[PDB]
């Protein structure tokens, strides 16, 4: 399977951005898991959440999970400065992880 | 204090073999699952595969079932990844990640990485 | 929720050890979800609890435990994190399943080891 997301989406501070996580095999479903990685500048990776919604430790409130359609999702309501990060997702298939392209998060 | 460090800057011969391992610290080492990605330029993120510590269990990517070899050493509490046939598409920054598997699947830390670059001895 | 047996440590050997054919028991603690070891990182706020067990039962025979009122039952198999579903067939163990799954994914497990 070919997960994608957006190339690049642009917000300010106070704004709410939505990206996406589409499935090419069909829907992305509650069996998908999706997660959500962050990527801040030099190679600092962190999990942000899990299982379509379900935060890791330590995550910020205003990262939350979702299924808007026919897709996962990672509403940030309240972009910080420090949110300026490649967000990835990660479906399920089978037992096996599919990365996708990653979204650039750029904050004014 | 939770944290994943993983070996130095490796330089390598095509055709060999290389271990790169990954210390975990500050937790219990066998109650959490310990994936490996690699990372190149322009390609984002590439699942290679997960180790449950406890047990030695075992899951691959169908591209990594004959490149890597997954294990585990309880004691010293390093995971362990072996990249064999290296060719120049091995050439990647490789992470360890750790995962909550008790209910729900969710990263959490991730390692520094470990750059690896398969270059011919001239 | 009718079929739930609900067991004891020494009530193990009894209900579920010695049995007709396949047993089940799902070892949750309301915690749905959390570790053993360190009691210290856990989580109760999670929310794929997959009370699913009224359902494939109506679909064998399923038990149930606690391991906050029992914790004399889950050390003697090495139950180091929660919940692990563990198949009691001839009094023995065939197949463990950890970390939660989905209705569709259960049924993967089963399906693959009754028959």
């Amino acid at each position: 399977a070919v997960v994608t997301q957006e190339s690049a989406l642009t917000t300010s501070p106070g704004e709410t951005v939505t990206l996406t996580c589409r499935s090419s095999t069909g829907a992305v479903t509650t069996s998908n898991y999706a997660n959500w990685v962050q990527e801040k500048p030099d190679h600092l990776f962190t999990g942000l959440i899990g299982g379509t919604n379900n935060r890791a430790p330590g995550v910020p409130a205003r990262f939350s999970g979702s299924l808007i359609g026919n897709k996962a999702a990672l509403t940030i309501t309240g972009a910080q400065t420090e949110d300026e990060a490649i967000y990835f997702c990660a479906l399920w298939y089978s037992n096996h992880l599919v990365f996708g392209g990653g979204t650039k998060l750029t904050v004014l | 204090e939770v944290q994943l460090q993983q070996s130095g800057a490796e330089l390598v011969k095509p055709g060999a073999s290389v271990k790169l391992s990954c210390k975990a610290s500050g937790y219990t080492f066998t109650s959490y699952w310990m994936h490996w990605v690699k990372q190149r330029p322009g390609r984002g993120l590439e699942w290679i595969g997960r180790i449950d510590p406890n047990g030695g269990g075992t899951k691959y990517n169908e591209k990594f079932k004959s490149k890597a070899t997954l294990t585990v050493d309880k004691p010293s509490s390093t995971a362990y990844m072996q990249l064999s046939s290296l060719t120049s598409e091995d050439s990647a920054v490789y992470y360890c990640a750790r995962m909550w598997y008790y209910g729900t699947y969710y990263f959490d830390y991730w390692g520094q990485g470990t750059t690896l670059t398969v270059s011919s001895a001239a | 929720s009718d079929k739930i047996i609900h067991l004891t440590d020494d009530s193990f050997d009894t209900d579920v050890l010695k049995a007709d054919g396949a047993i089940l028991v799902d070892f949750w603690a309301e915690w749905c979800g959390p570790i053993e070891e360190s009691d210290d990182r856990r989580y109760d706020l999670v929310g794929p609890c997959k009370m699913i067990a009224p359902i494939l039962d109506e679909i064998l025979t399923v038990a149930k435990l606690n391991i906050d009122q029992n914790p004399g039952t889950a050390p003697k198999y090495g139950i180091r994190g929660i919940p692990t579903l563990l198949l009691f067939k001839n009094g023995e163990v065939a197949a463990t399943k950890v970390g939660a799954l989905s209705k569709g994914q259960l049924k993967e497990f089963l399906d693959a080891n009754l028959a």
